[PDB]
């Protein structure tokens, strides 16, 4: 068990929290200490998630979820399977309260799209300007939603919590700038997290490891600032059955599972045929071996920064199968009937390369780059861009 | 929608991914 796996925290003044992680408390709280404090857990990457978040995170198997149909004994059934999980990782923990606080603040009333009308999404700060939240909480200390923007845990497992505000000591610096007069003061150990307007304390890391500048972008919103790519190496995790392509972020996969069957195989050169590299230029997608081969410096630094071995680029067998066209969504490249709705020159979009006779050559070329050159893109390609 | 509407848009893609790489089968 991990020493900071939880931290409570308390309110002690108009917008003033103080929190103790697990391993710091000098007495064994009481289950109405449990139950009053806003308690964050840590996930398997250091986020930090208030109870009722906690609590829906908790997956459904698989299985289960098919076996399930129904519906409403559906939930009853899913709400069953969660409450054995989080009952028996309170007991594990220590924690005598236990309590969810999903309830809901029944005096507020929805709009139309069953959301938050705009007046009741914001908590106002006295000094610090207002926030906007996801979800209207009976309880709503206890269920996170009136946390501060940062949370620092310094190496000793001390946290300090910090509000940003419009033309703060960091008004148009970067986070990057903070998180090093953080790592200089507590320790280069040091974590920082990020709050979401669920509630969430992300990991300023995991955030990075998501999309870069991330961690940034959530910085300067908490002042009201506003301010301005592919990954570097992906892994084809779909092609199952045979399942649409799915291909994942290296980086993301090794940063943030270092002890995945996935990314131990790609340590150990294995999986290869399912990984796709960035060329110099940043716009297309080719097997390592084809990287190697045409730019062997490109792909000895690429290779180095993403941790993959150099094996990967002296190995090939003896490409059609591939989709026509891959999105890039996050830390991962999707097909296009996999995006909703809502989510579809993009500089998004990637089109699987033909040669002159009309073959695929297994590259993925950015859309941008058949605009520049004048290059029609292929027939298929067109048509689920239509 | 009450599992899933105290979450961000952002928060379930996260879940989502994380998720979908923790429970990935590797190929054969
Ligand atoms: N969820
Ligand atoms: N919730
Ligand atoms: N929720």
């Amino acid at each position: 068990r991990r020493t900071d796996e939880y931290i409570l925290v308390r309110q002690t003044g108009q917008d003033k929290f103080a929190g103790t992680t697990k391993c710091n408390l000098d007495h064994l709280p009481t289950k109405a200490e449990f139950n009053a404090s806003c308690r964050l857990y840590r996930d398997g990457v250091g986020n930090y998630y208030p109870p009722p978040l906690a609590f829906e995170r908790i997956d459904l198997p698989e299985q289960l979820a098919a076996q399930l149909l129904e519906p409403r004994e559906q939930s009853k059934q899913c709400f069953q399977y969660k409450l054995e999980v989080w009952n028996r990782a309170h007991a594990e923990m220590g924690i005598t309260g236990t309590d969810i606080f999903y309830q809901t603040d029944k005096n507020i009333k929805l709009d139309r799209n069953y959301k938050l009308r705009p007046e009741d999404r914001y908590i106002q700060t006295e000094k610090y300007g207002r926030r906007e939240i996801q979800k209207r909480y009976e309880h709503q200390f206890q269920a996170g939603s009136l946390l501060p923007d940062i949370l620092i845990k310094t190496p000793q497992n001390d946290i300090h919590f910090s509000y940003r505000f419009a033309g703060d000591a960091y008004a148009n610096k970067r986070f990057e700038e903070f998180e090093r007069a953080i790592k200089t003061k507590y320790g280069s150990d040091t974590e920082i997290k990020l709050k979401s307007k669920s509630g969430i304390m992300h990991d300023s890391k995991y955030l990075e490891s998501w999309e870069r500048g991330s961690a940034d972008i959530r910085f300067a919103e908490f002042a009201g600032e506003n301010r301005a790519q592919f990954p570097a190496a992906t892994v084809n995790m779909g092609r199952q059955p045979m399942t649409r392509d799915r291909h994942v972020s290296v980086d993301y996969l090794l940063q943030n599972l270092p002890n995945s069957p996935w990314t131990q195989a790609l340590k150990e050169g294995k999986l290869w045929d399912r990984v796709q590299v960035l060329a110099r230029d940043g716009n297309r997608y080719m097997s390592p071996s084809r990287l190697e081969y045409s730019d062997p410096e490109h792909f000895t630094q690429l290779m180095d920064q993403v941790g993959l071995p150099v094996s990967m680029g002296r190995q090939s067998h003896a490409f059609d199968r591939q989709a026509a066209v891959i999105v890039a969504d996050g830390p991962n490249l999707r097909e296009v009937p996999d995006l909703s709705p809502e989510k579809l020159s993009q500089k998004d979009v990637l089109i699987a390369d033909r040669n002159e006779k009309g073959q695929r050559t297994g590259t993925y070329t950015n859309v941008v780059e058949y605009e520049r050159l004048m290059m029609k893109l292929p027939s298929d390609a067109a048509q689920l861009l239509a | 929608h009450h599992q899933s509407n105290g979450f961000t848009s952002l928060d379930l893609e996260m879940i989502e991914l994380e998720n979908f790489v923790l429970h990935c089968p590797l190929p054969e």
